[PDB]
């Protein structure tokens, strides 16, 4: 994806760019990492480790998509 | 921050909300709990019972003609002197006490000249 | 116009929980149904009132 | 004095009387929540008036009922600091009067009263001048300015507002007019 080809764990692409909290279940090296983002670090949302963290519901399936729907609603 | 946004606010006195209160009171005529309105608000309707001097079309349509007889006077302004019906200068100075001009006996006479009408002399 | 598989199970879904909580039902009744099922039965008659947003 | 708002909010319909007209039934909902609480940033909010217009609905994975984005007009009073007002004498004290200038009332403590020593009269309820014959007593009108006012809860029960009436042109109004000369 970025020119040069990666690995897939641990220095590669989840060790690459996501959420910070998407770095913190994989990789048990935490205190390398988790407190190498403890300095300057925004995290906001959208991965799918995260909103399954906090009580949200995630981005794929059935999440995506958005209702509406006006109300006199009559019976007939 | 009350809701998104606040978009439009205007000064009311008290024989104009007087109204406001008495068309809500229209409601309840609602008959299933029978709506009798609640305490606090029975309170504000008895001040806006007594204080009734002048009729309520005529306060609105005095609020927009106060505003164009001098420039410092706003909307605000406008409002209370309608609430407290000055006659002299005695009462321009317990209004204006506190504020960023004071008026001369001339500039105070000219308001008291429009409202000599409509008063109701008893 | 026809829904995927991941609207026509939020439309059922979400129509199921109304019809638990009030929302008087349609011609639906007989005799013992459970509320998912009574969703169901409306959804193919094709008398739904929700309608989905399509983004773009 | 009264002002007259209007101010968009987002409602919320259960789905309990999810077959009224969409007009009434997002008022039943906003009026049921605002009325008589005092915010310490605008003040009292006394009634919902009407609603004008209203958008479409939105769902919620969760809940079940509905979003609305409506029009509607407030009816509020902000007693705001040294504003002039009127009052009627409702209480009397042995420290103090309340005086009601509207859904609130407003403490004049009894040496900030007038231009005279006062002296409370136990028996009775009554201020007694020493020099002067001048009598204040219940249900009089008269008129003042707020110097303090405390903001403490969101109820209107529990704020109350200190007022003055050590002023040339206060007090009672036949004492006024009588001050004109």
């Amino acid at each position: 994806l970025d020119g040069v080809i990666r690995p897939i764990g641990r220095h590669g692409i989840v060790g690459e760019k996501a959420s910070v909290l998407a770095r913190a279940a994989f990789e048990i090296t935490t205190q390398h990492l988790f407190a190498a983002a403890e300095r300057g670090e925004v995290d906001p949302l959208n991965g799918v480790v995260e909103n399954v963290l906090i009580g949200q519901p995630v981005p794929v399936g059935t999440g995506i998509v958005k209702l509406a729907m006006s109300l006199p609603l009559r019976p007939k | 921050m009350i809701g998104r946004k606040k978009l439009e606010e205007h000064y009311i006195t008290i024989a104009e909300a007087k109204e406001l209160l008495e068309r809500r009171h229209a409601e309840g005529l609602a008959e299933n709990p029978e709506e009798p309105m609640f305490y606090e608000a029975r309170v504000s309707l008895e001040h806006a019972e007594r204080f009734a001097k002048l009729k309520p079309e005529q306060a609105r349509e005095l609020k927009e003609k106060l505003m164009g007889l001098f420039d410092w006077i706003n909307e605000r302004i406008a409002a209370k002197l309608v609430d407290i019906l000055p006659e002299d200068y005695l009462d321009i100075r317990v209004i204006f006490a506190k504020e960023e001009y004071m008026p001369t006996p001339e500039e105070a006479e000219e308001i008291i000249k429009v409202i000599d009408e409509y008063r109701p002399l008893e | 116009f026809r829904y995927t598989r991941f609207e026509k199970a939020r439309i059922i879904g979400a129509r199921a929980l109304q019809i638990a909580m009030g929302a008087p039902v349609l011609i639906d009744v007989p005799e013992g149904i459970t509320p998912l099922q009574a969703a169901l039965l409306e959804f193919e008659k094709g008398v739904i009132p929700i309608t989905v947003i399509r983004p773009s | 004095m009264y002002k007259l708002l209007k101010v968009k909010d987002v409602v919320r319909i259960p789905p309990r009387m999810f077959t009224m007209d969409p007009k009434e039934a997002a008022k039943i909902v906003l009026r049921e929540t605002y009325e008589g609480i005092y915010d310490r940033d605008e003040g009292v909010v006394l009634a919902i008036l009407d609603v004008e217009e209203i958008s479409e609905g939105v769902i919620v994975p969760g809940d079940g009922a509905t979003y609305h984005e409506a029009i509607f007009n407030v009816l509020v009073w902000e007693p705001r600091n040294q504003e002039v007002v009127e009052g009627e004498v409702v209480e009397m004290m042995p420290y103090g009067a309340f005086i009601r200038i509207g859904p609130m009332d407003g403490l004049v403590h009894i040496s900030q009263l007038m231009d005279d020593y006062v002296v409370f009269d136990e028996k009775n309820r009554q201020f007694i001048g020493k020099e002067t014959n001048r009598v204040l007593k219940l249900g009089d009108y008269v008129r003042a300015r707020i110097i303090g006012v405390s903001v403490k809860s969101r109820v209107i029960r529990e704020n109350k507002i200190n007022m003055t009436m050590r002023q040339p042109g206060l007090g009672k109004f036949e004492w006024i007019e009588k001050e004109k000369k």
